[PDB]
C-alpha cells in the first residue's frame, strides 16, 4: 500500500511540473507574441523537441 | 560481479529516470509547439487561471 501511494504521489508531483511548465510557457508566449518573435519561438521549439 | 551488479543497477535507474526528463521535456514542448501555432491570444489569457 504505501508503494502504491507513493506512485501515485509522484504521477501527481510529475503532472503538478508540468503545469508549472506550461505556465512558464503561457507567460514567456504572451511576453514574445509576435511575428517575428513567434517565428524565432517556434524554432527554437523545433530545435527543442 | 555484485559490484558490477550495483554499478548496473544504479545506471539502469538514471537512465529510466533521464528517459523521464526527456518525456517531460518532449510533452511540453509539443504543448508549446500547439500553443504557438493556432489560436494564440484566447488560449494564453485563458489557460493561466
Amino acid at each position: 500500500e504505501l508503494d502504491d501511494l507513493k506512485g501515485d504521489q509522484n504521477v501527481k508531483e510529475s503532472q503538478l511540473r508540468k503545469e508549472k511548465a506550461e505556465i512558464e510557457s503561457i507567460e514567456q508566449q504572451l511576453k514574445l507574441k509576435g511575428i517575428e518573435e513567434v517565428r524565432l519561438r517556434i524554432q527554437q521549439v523545433q530545435q527543442e523537441l | 560481479l555484485t559490484a558490477q551488479d550495483e554499478e548496473l543497477t544504479q545506471e539502469i535507474k538514471q537512465e529510466e529516470e533521464q528517459k523521464q526528463q526527456f518525456a517531460q521535456q518532449q510533452e511540453i514542448a509539443l504543448e508549446e509547439k500547439k500553443r504557438l501555432e493556432r489560436h494564440e491570444v484566447w488560449n494564453l489569457e485563458e489557460d493561466k487561471r
